[PDB]
């Protein structure tokens, strides 16, 4: 957590100064640690996404409809 | 659960649980300290409030939203309303072994049949094929069979044609109002990707070939296909159970040719002569020697019986047109010529079918109607039948009439300026005079559209019905109404403000003269209200429909005779005008309460 | 005249002279965004308004503050195109200037303490194209102007919701741009009431006591005073004479020594007249006449200090005496007549519980913060900040001005906050209109409704972001050090950009542009809705807003709006419309002068026209003098009638003002009903651009306008001469007239080849020009996908008939030839997109290479070794594009296949397949590939192939560009070096380069030497700069996701042509489905042997009143009745002047049409190419209501040697006979739609399912399964069936054992059933057992 907090405090400054979002290599070498850990932190950080979110622009569809049970069986395979 | 991008989705319910736990055990921290009861109290409050949020969030008061700036789902919300489990996944179901597509017209059909694209039924009837392929020994097992399907050899198509035989189908138009929104058919198949479909049943669907599409299901097992072959098949369903009339009215082209064929003109040729039978009549029409509409004395055979169902051979002569003689050539042996010396508008053809049903029943009736459709299309084609600018008629007495109405309204304008009549008086006057003026114009034009044919033909001048297309459309009953044809030639009466309130100065022109901006501008809001309230009759319809059914979902017959005593009396409805419904016809189909008899008593 | 005019001319029949030319179509989007972003010194719109609003920003208490200065936009990184490619937004960044300002609050104002100027980045901002789109992630996206309730103050009244009462209930409302609301209203029982922000009803006077008013002040301002007088004996009074009007006398209302009106008697107008004339204002009366009045204010016997009377207290006679001895000769009192003067406020005061300011403030605080106790300063700051704080309340001064209008003020302006006087005035007007005086207003009158366009929304979310920031900066300022704290570090930039990006990309306004046809584009830009924020909702709506108001005329089209629920909400715009500086609409009108038509114009709003009178366009003006006849169709105040000539003020301009464009291009609309025309317009946008661009003959004249101003196609910005041409692109040169001096002076125009839409359709530009030919500015140079010669064209023109045919056109269906599909002339093209992905995983990265196990190696044949197909390859479902592979785990098994691998031995490796493939049933052809790859990661072999390929392609593009530039520049080096003496023939043969060093001359030749030296320096400068810059533009990696390593894209194509089941229609609502094709032979044919293309059913005409189409048909034929003739004259090949005379006679055919033509003007060559273009017909323009008439076409068909009727004589083809009577025939313009049989068909047998519920899913692309609702079951059990729906519910949806078992039964030739009990029922059981329920099941 505190690594993330540190990192974001840094990147704010980096996008002050560069007029841009920063590159992982740049703020990593400023943060004194290799790109792999940064990249994994970024892979890990974001939260879940609320099954009942309306992918439908209106209430025509929820997200929980358009997935599949890719675990169970198949009848032709049983035969 | 993840998706492919790696992100986990989360049922918001999880949140509702997790917070609960922590507070509980947080309380057990403070309880293990015997801290002041104040913190204890507010934590109890929080717990109660959280359970409330779990069980129904939008109920107690302050509604919880999550990160999304959106409220969360309690448990109840999976049970409430339309999104709940009942009418979303316990009654309104998704189904396997189905499909859908666009519809189109099969006119060469027999109405117990239907059109069908190949590949649809191919994949639908797939495991059937796998099984009998194993049975025949071409594909030893399933993988090989599936590959051969993907390979598409002629043996596959042959086997398809084998399996479709006897194997029925079932359709569904969207939406389903009355139970004849789905009928069982038999498959016949087309090198296309749309469905051909017999025309007459469109009215039972109310479907218009303007981009509609419909759905296909299949009776897998045995009893299913029995019920389909017995009950929802169209031949077993011709009369509405709401009212004992047919739903096999032939609509608008068939009837047109039938009218054109049976007609009492005189113009062409062959008048005043004789034949021995209808066959040489159609013969000589194909040779180009006499019209269909041409009146003639000929031979006729016919049959009857009030016997013990034993027909009464009969033969004589009749004055008649030719086309009526041809049209005799298909009636199945129980109906006289008296049916067919008319010009055959809609009500006739309906009555013909009703007669064939009462006197014979089902098979001969359907055979008859199918031949009706055939012959009607075929002879309407031979017509030549079109529309143009000159078929529309402008009565020359359309300008002066306007001028006198103009002068009248000017008169009463000066009168109300003097201040003698009132606003409502002026108003009533003006509306009455313009309405009568439109009546006068409609009179003129219909008197110059219907029977103006002065065709000298072994006479000097005889008046007969007009050969113009749109009047034949009108009197036939297929499409059109005197108001509408008035509205093509005459001016459009008057139209009102969207309040129900209404205008002073009416319209004064038609289409063929060409509207002007204001008149079109004014017709706008009328049309808008029309399609507007058309849009949403259906909400109320469906809603009260659910109410109706879920009252009466449960009842059923269980018994023949209750053994009880009398109930109701029924009497006619003769008040307000003449009779509107007989005692005779409403009691029809009912039973008798009691010993009754006739005013000649003891009968 | 122009050039493309001369290449082909369309005919007119419009006689009504024009005075206005059509404007640019979509100036409004441009102007809105322009004024938003653009600077403003004083006339605040845009950014500066928000900055000045929220800045400056002091510290938490005062020491430090920030001082806005100004801003700067910045150039973008990329261009438009690569942003379209890279899947990346287009935008420009933002910089701002800030200043720290600290002042020694230890001192009084020690300002010079420290200052730090610094600039700050915060936020990127997207941008508007020259057309009007934005772009995000490779998506042209559009937002739509909104339409809502203006601010200010409104009045209205309801028709006795206590229908018990059946009486009017007035009420009144205020509306700011921002903040809180109010609502004043009457109850049935004659009392005022008030509510903030739809809170509880409360009385009104509490607000006045809250505003530090006293009861005496209240009654002083509201009422007009009835004053008594005692003189020790008797009551006198002072009566305004017009106070008995509509009343009856109580006592003998009598003159000074004389009577006027007896008791119970009508006080006529003459009695009041005589009192007015007899100048009497002292009337002697009884004292008990007082009984009923109210005291104005408490008058006491001030000798005592005792309340003898409280204010608002019904008078008496004991108190009469009691104050008689007080010394008071009168106490002023009030008037009350229920007829004219409403005392409602006073009886309300009698129920006013409070007396003090403080209790009122308490109750307000209470209603708005229940449960909490009162504290003074809290409620006070609350009351004042709800209405008197500039931050929490704003009007957006359109409110202010119309507020001043509705109060009949002279003033215009002020603030976005309140006075008190405003409130008294509005209450006063309410009680007046409750007395009856004045009138209520309506909502639909456009003077009370306002647009809201892009820049405004943008300002809104921009400032709320600013507010998100200033909260923190308040937190940060006063706390830390105050000399070291830079201005910058107190800012975060995420919130502003967050709100802006989520608005431009997640609202319900940012919609994907529709690239069907240019019409779709521009009409989607010229939309208006009334949904979304500050707006409407269908359940909150009825019909009065759906419907039409008389004021739409000239501002909005009443036609063009769809058929679903969204009926009257959205509204496409009118044509010559403009909006107003305050944001209202207005429209052009010609003005009149003494019967003379003032040829200049004015834009008039929704209101002033209601004051004026107005004339129409049909008015046949009498040629520059006056108007012909006295009576003239005019309108005013909502309705129309016939008026004089001198009484008129204004007249309309053209006969198109009311409509939208889509409802304008339709010809002979006048002869058509409204609803079918609506349908035809909304049908005229789901179309497709055809393979070729076949033109429509007829038209209106508004085709090239939209063609141009859609910007889909190229056009010249400088006149000049061609220099090079190609299918891919052109090159132009400019003249000397438009010649900027410093430049080389050439334009250039590359093109857009085959390119996906958002709707998966082809897009292409091609020239319609040639070589060595001149140009003027504005001239088109190439044609988009649906254009020809800069005239719009969607569909094609086709031969028809009108008859039944064996049932194949039963209900409005269609029947066609095979001649068409073999001309491939409704054929169309459909691009499709695909994708694969390489990611990093738990184990290792997904790799990509050709070599994969368990592969049909023939499939590998198509690929390179990277695992990738080549270009131009044909493809089908099941085939492979890309070979992707995935690191594997380890696999658990069964004894059977275990034994099998004991037999054979061979295995899988420790990697599996994830290869992309063509979906089932789809086929096509590849034409493109693309790769996007990370930075720092190795670009593999094929990555380098496409990368050095695109480097070579673009270096070549710039080779061409820079070479022709520098070649134009080398025009110097001949005329300049051959100068300075001369060595011409001796110069020329030698190498070009060693000409600097020859015979050297006086000083300005050395000047020449230095100049050319700098020139050859600039040479390699240019080369270096451009080439290197874009080389390492291209060379880099990409900005993309986590987990990913690279991607691969594919853009392939398919050539789709016609089937049955496909939709088409025409321009009059004449829909049509296809029933079959037929061979040419079976079809009809005329006597001369020309068969016919399609056929259809004429019954649909009267029913639908889609008349004009048949009329169009007649005219259609006449076109080729000329056109055909010409080709004879073309190959007959007789002479120029013959056909010159001929077609000149053709254009001059009509009677009194306003265009003209003179062909002594032209050459012979112009004429010949014109005729070469017209040999297929003679296109026509029929305006909408200055249309042509049947007389003209009848004449024109006499000219074309053809029948007057259009009826002609036909033959069957299947049997050779003749039809018993003629038929109407001609050509009409038709077109197909975006509803394709393969884009609608789908079927299913078995596959995927859900997981929570385990029932098959829905969606064609998703392998849908069809739905079976609750009405179908009602139908079934009506038929008396049980087994069908039993098996339907159990197995084909939910039961698991049953579905599996029966699959394996029916494959074993057994049609048998074995149901279960569904899952969802048990789900319900678990869900209710969650709730404390002991539901269960009882055994039999």
């Amino acid at each position: 957590i505190e690594t993330i907090n540190k990192l974001n405090r840094i990147s704010r400054q980096m996008l002050q100064e560069m007029g841009r979002e920063p590159t992982p290599e740049e703020l990593a070498e400023r943060m004194l640690m290799p790109e792999d850990k940064i990249r994994k932190v970024l892979k890990i950080a974001k939260e879940p996404i609320s099954m009942e979110t309306p992918i439908g622009d209106d209430e025509d569809s929820h997200l929980g409809d358009f997935i599949e049970d890719t675990t169970l069986e198949l009848p032709l395979d049983s035969a | 659960v993840p998706l492919d991008g790696g992100r986990f989705a989360t049922s918001d319910l999880n949140d509702l649980y997790r917070r609960v736990i922590n507070r509980n055990n947080r309380l057990k921290r403070l309880l293990d300290l015997a801290a002041p009861d104040i913190i204890v109290r507010n934590e109890k409050r929080m717990l109660q409030e959280a359970v409330d949020a779990l069980l129904d969030n939008g109920r107690r008061g302050r509604a919880i939203t999550g990160s999304n700036k959106r409220p969360l789902k309690s448990l109840a919300d999976m049970i409430k309303g339309k999104q709940g489990r009942f009418r979303q996944n316990l009654l309104g179901k998704r189904v396997d072994y189905s499909g859908r597509s666009v519809i189109t017209v099969g006119p060469y059909l027999r109405l117990h049949q239907c059109g069908l694209p190949k590949k649809m039924a191919l994949e639908l009837f797939k495991p059937f094929i796998y099984g009998k392929l194993e049975l025949r020994g071409l594909a030893t097992t399933i993988k090989a069979a599936k590959k051969m399907v993907e390979r598409e050899e002629a043996v596959v198509w042959d086997i398809l044609d084998e399996v479709i035989r006897e194997h029925p189908v079932l359709l569904n138009r969207a939406p389903t109002l009355h139970r004849l929104g789905i009928q069982a058919f038999e498959p016949v198949l087309i090198e296309g990707k749309a469905i051909q479909l017999h025309p007459l049943v469109c009215a039972a669907y109310n479907a218009d070939f303007d981009g509609d599409q419909m759905a296909v299901h299949v009776p897998l097992t045995l009893e299913a296909q029995l019920e389909a072959r017995a009950l929802m098949m169209s031949t077993n369903n011709i009369l509405s159970p709401a009212n004992g009339e047919p739903i096999i009215v032939p609509s608008q082209d068939v009837v047109l040719g039938l009218y054109y064929m049976t007609r009492d003109c005189v113009n062409a040729k062959g008048e005043g002569m004789v034949l021995t039978g209808p066959k040489e009549a159609e013969r000589l029409y194909r040779s180009g020697l006499a019209s269909l509409h041409a009146r003639v004395k000929v031979r006729i055979t016919e049959y009857e019986k009030d016997a013990n169902g034993e027909l009464v051979a009969k033969t004589s002569l009749k004055d008649t047109t030719v086309g009526r003689a041809i049209l005799w050539m298909i009636v199945p042996k129980g109906l006289p010529y008296s049916i067919v010396n008319q010009a055959l508008g809609k009500k006739a053809i309906s009555k013909m079918l009703n007669t064939c049903y009462r006197i014979l029943g089902l098979k001969p009736t359907v055979i008859f109607a199918d031949q009706i459709m055939y012959t009607g299309f075929a002879y309407a084609a031979r017509s030549g039948a079109s529309v143009g600018i000159d078929d529309m008629v402008i009565p020359e007495k359309k300008h002066e009439i306007i001028s006198e109405a103009e002068a009248e309204v000017a008169e009463i304008q000066e009168q109300f300026q003097s201040g003698l009549v009132t606003a409502g008086e002026r108003y009533n006057k003006v509306i009455d005079i313009w309405a009568a003026a439109n009546d006068r114009v409609s009179k003129a034009m219909m008197d110059n559209l219907q029977t103006e044919t002065v065709i000298n033909r072994d006479g000097q001048e005889e008046k007969q019905v007009s050969f113009n297309s749109i009047y034949m459309m009108a009197d036939s009953g297929a499409r059109g109404s005197a108001a509408q044809i008035r509205q093509l030639a005459g001016m459009r009466g008057l139209m009102a403000k969207p309040d129900g309130s209404i205008i002073e100065t009416p319209i004064t022109a038609n289409f063929r003269e060409g509207l002007n901006v204001l008149q079109y501008f004014i017709s706008t809001h009328g049309a808008r209200k029309g399609l507007a309230d058309t849009a949403l009759k259906t909400a109320n319809s469906g809603y009260l429909t659910r109410r109706l059914v879920d009252v009466a979902q449960d009842l059923v017959v269980t018994e023949d005779d209750c053994g009880t005593h009398e109930g109701i009396m029924m009497t006619p409805v003769i008040e307000g005008g003449d009779v509107k419904e007989p005692l005779r016809d409403r009691v029809l189909g009912r039973v008798t309460a009691e010993d009754v008899l006739k005013p000649g008593t003891a009968d | 005249y122009s050039y493309t005019e001369k290449k082909r001319i369309r005919k007119d029949f419009g006689k009504r002279p024009q005075v206005l030319d059509v404007p640019y179509l979509l100036s409004i989007q441009l102007d809105s965004f322009q004024k938003f972003i653009e600077q403003d010194p004083e006339g605040q719109y845009g950014l500066e308004a928000a900055f000045r609003s929220v800045f400056p920003i002091q510290s938490y208490s005062g020491n430090s503050e920030l001082q806005y200065v100004s801003y700067r936009l910045g150039e973008p990184v990329f261009d438009v195109q690569e942003c379209q490619i890279r899947g990346v937004t287009y935008s420009a960044p933002l910089r701002v200037k800030l200043r720290l300002v600290i002042y020694e609050r230890e001192a009084p104002e020690g300002t010079v303490k420290d200052i730090k100027e610094q600039e700050v980045y915060m936020g990127e901002i997207p941008l508007m194209t020259d057309n009007g789109t934005f772009v995000i992630n490779g998506t042209e996206r559009v937002i739509v102007s909104q339409l809502h309730r203006s601010p200010g103050v409104f009045f209205d009244s309801d028709k006795g919701k206590t229908h018990s009462s059946g009486k009017v209930l007035y009420n009144a409302r205020i509306i700011p741009y921002r903040g809180s609301w109010l609502d004043f209203e009457f109850d049935p029982k004659d009392n005022l009431f008030v509510r903030i922000d739809r809170r509880r009803k409360l009385p009104a006077t509490i607000i006045l006591r809250a505003l530090n008013y006293t009861t005496e002040q209240i009654l002083d301002l509201f009422f007009e005073k009835v004053i008594f007088e005692i003189r020790d004996n008797k009551l006198q009074m002072e009566l305004v004479p017009e106070r008995l009007r509509g009343e009856t006398a109580s006592f003998d209302i009598e003159a000074n020594g004389k009577v006027y009106v007896e008791k119970g008697r009508r006080i006529t107008a003459r009695h009041i007249r005589q009192l007015e004339k007899d100048d009497v204002k002292l009337i002697e009366v009884p004292v008990e006449y007082i009984a009923g009045k109210v005291v104005a204010k408490d008058y006491i016997d001030e000798s005592t200090g005792e309340l003898i009377c409280a204010a608002n207290m019904e008078l008496s006679l004991d108190l009469l005496a009691k104050l008689s001895q007080s010394g008071h000769k009168r106490i002023e009192t009030l008037f009350t007549n229920d007829l004219d003067h409403g005392p409602y406020i006073s009886e309300t005061l009698r129920v006013d519980p409070t007396n003090d300011r403080l209790s009122a403030l308490v109750e307000i605080y209470r209603m708005m913060r229940p449960g909490e106790p009162p504290t003074r300063e809290a409620a006070e700051s609350l009351f004042e900040n709800l209405f008197f704080s500039e931050d929490r309340y704003d009007l957006s001064a359109v409110g202010r001005m119309k507020f001043n209008r509705s109060l009949l003020r002279e003033e215009i302006e002020g603030s976005g906050i309140l006075s008190k006087d405003d409130i008294i005035d509005v209450m006063k007007k309410l009680i007046d209109i409750r007395n009856g005086k004045g009138e209520v207003d309506d909502i639909d009158h456009l003077g009370n409704r306002r647009i809201r366009s892009v820049g405004e929304m943008a300002e809104n979310q921009f400032r709320v972001g600013l507010v998100r920031v200033e909260r923190a900066v308040k937190e940060r300022l006063s706390l830390g050090d105050l000399d070291t704290l830079m201005p910058q570090d107190m800012i975060n930039a995420k919130p502003i950009s967050a709100a802006v990006k989520e608005f431009f990309g997640s609202s319900q306004l940012s919609q994907f542009m529709d690239q069907n046809n240019p019409l779709s584009e521009i009409t989607h830009k010229r939309r208006i809705s009334a949904l979304g924020p500050g707006g409407l909702t269908r359940e909150r709506a009825g019909f009065e807003v759906r419907d039409v108001h008389p004021t739409h005329y000239g501002r909005v089209c009443p036609i063009e709006t769809p058929e679903g629920p969204n009926i009257g909400l959205i509204n496409s715009l009118s044509v010559y419309a403009q909006t107003n500086e305050y944001g209202f609409l207005e429209t052009p009108y010609r003005k009149v002068t003494d019967g003379v038509v003032t040829d200049e114009i004015h834009y008039l709003s929704a209101i002033e026209e209601g004051n004026y009178v107005i004339a129409q366009a049909n008015s046949n003006l009498d040629e520059e003098g006056h108007f012909v006849e006295d009576l003239v169709t005019c309108r005013s105040k909502g309705e129309s009638s016939l008026f004089s000539r001198d009484q008129v003020d204004y007249m309309d301009v053209s006969t198109q003002q009311v409509v939208s464009v889509g409802a304008s291009l339709i010809p002979f609309l006048e002869h058509d009903d409204a609803n079918r025309a609506l349908m035809g317009a909304n049908m005229q946008r789901q179309a497709v651009p055809t393979l070729r661009a076949d033109k429509p003959l007829v038209g209106t004249g508004m085709e090239r306008a939209v063609a141009v101003d859609s910007g889909v196609t190229a056009v010249a910005k400088r006149g000049g001469v061609v220099q090079y041409v190609d299918a891919s692109r052109i090159v132009i040169k400019v003249n000397e007239d438009e010649m900027y001096p410093g430049e080389a002076g050439i334009d250039i125009y590359n093109l857009t080849k085959y390119t996906r839409s958002n709707q998966n359709t082809c897009i292409n530009q091609m020239p319609c020009v040639s070589l060595g030919e001149p140009v003027e500015r504005g001239d088109v140079l190439a044609d988009g996908p649906s254009t020809d010669l800069g005239e719009l064209a969607l569909g094609q023109n086709m031969r028809v008939a009108f008859m039944p045919w064996n049932g194949y056109n039963f209900e409005d269906s269609i029947l066609v030839s095979e001649r068409v599909v073999q001309e491939d002339r409704f054929t169309t093209i459909h691009i499709q997109e695909l994708a694969c992905v390489s990611r990093d995983t738990k184990l290792g990265p997904e790799e990509i290479t050709a070599d994969i196990p368990n592969v049909g190696e023939a499939a590998l044949s198509k690929l390179d070794e990277s695992g990738i197909v080549y270009i131009g390859a044909e493809v089908t479902g099941g085939d492979i594009l890309v070979g992707k592979v995935t690191p594997k785990g380890e696999t658990q098994l069964t004894p059977e296949e275990k034994l099998l691998r004991a037999i054979f031995g061979e295995k899988a490796s420790d990697v599996k397949d994830s290869s992309l493939r063509v979906p089932n049933g789809v086929s096509g052809t590849v034409i493109d590939v693309q790769v996007f790859t990370r930075d720092g990661v190795e670009k593999d072999k094929r990555a380098l192939e496409i990368e050095e390929m695109q480097l070579k392609q673009a270096k070549k593009d710039l080779s061409e560009e820079l070479q022709i530039l520098e070649a134009g520049l080398f025009s110097r080096i001949r005329a300049v070096l051959v100068a300075g003496g001369v060595e011409a023939e001796k110069l020329d043969k030698l190498p070009r380069d060693r000409w600097l060093e020859l015979g050297l001359t006086d000083e300005e030749k050395q000047n020449q030497l230095e100049q050319l030296a700098e020139q050859y320096d600039e040479l390699k400068h240019e080369f270096e700069k451009k080439l290197e810059a874009k080389r390492r533009k291209i060379t880099q990696g990409d900005d993309l996701a986590p987990g990913v390593l690279k991607i691969v894209k594919v853009y392939l194509a398919v050539k789709r042509r016609i089937q049955p089941g496909d939709k088409m229609a025409g321009r009059h609502g004449n829909k049509g489905v296809i029933s079959k094709i037929n061979p040419i032979e079976d079809m009809p044919y005329d006597e001369n042997g020309t068969p016919v293309d399609i056929v259809l059913n004429p019954l649909g005409v009267p029913s639908r009143m889609n008349i004009g189409q048949i009329l169009e048909t007649h005219l259609g034929m006449a076109a080729k009745g000329i056109g055909d003739k010409i080709n004879a004259m073309l190959k007959q090949q007789q002479e120029v002047a013959k056909l010159r005379e001929f077609i000149q006679r053709a254009y001059d055919l009509g009677a009194d049409v306003r265009q003209k033509v003179d062909l002594s003007t032209f050459s012979d060559e112009e004429v010949m190419r014109l005729a070469e273009n017209l040999r297929k017909g003679m296109p026509i323009a029929t305006p909408v209501f200055d249309g042509a008439k049947e007389a003209e076409i009848k004449e024109l068909l006499k000219l074309g040697d053809l029948p007057t009727s259009g009826q002609i004589r036909l033959y069957d083809g299947r049997t050779g006979e003749q039809f018993e009577r003629p038929v109407t025939v001609g050509y009409m313009y038709m077109l197909k739609l975006n509803h394709l049989v393969d884009d609608k068909m789908h079927a299913r047998s078995t596959g995927s399912y859900s997981l929570v519920t385990q029932q098959p899913l829905g969606g064609k692309a998703q392998f849908g399964g069809q739905r079976f609702g609750e009405m179908e079951v009602w139908a079934l059990e009506a038929y008396g069936a049980a087994y069908t729906l039993q098996e339907m519910l159990t197995v084909k949806s939910d039961d698991v054992n049953g579905r599996t078992k029966m699959y394996k039964n029916i494959v074993d030739g057994n049609h048998q059933m074995e149901p279960g009990m569904p899952e969802s029922f048990n789900v319900l059981l678990k869900e209710i057992r969650s709730l404390g329920i002991n539901i269960e099941l009882e055994d039999e």
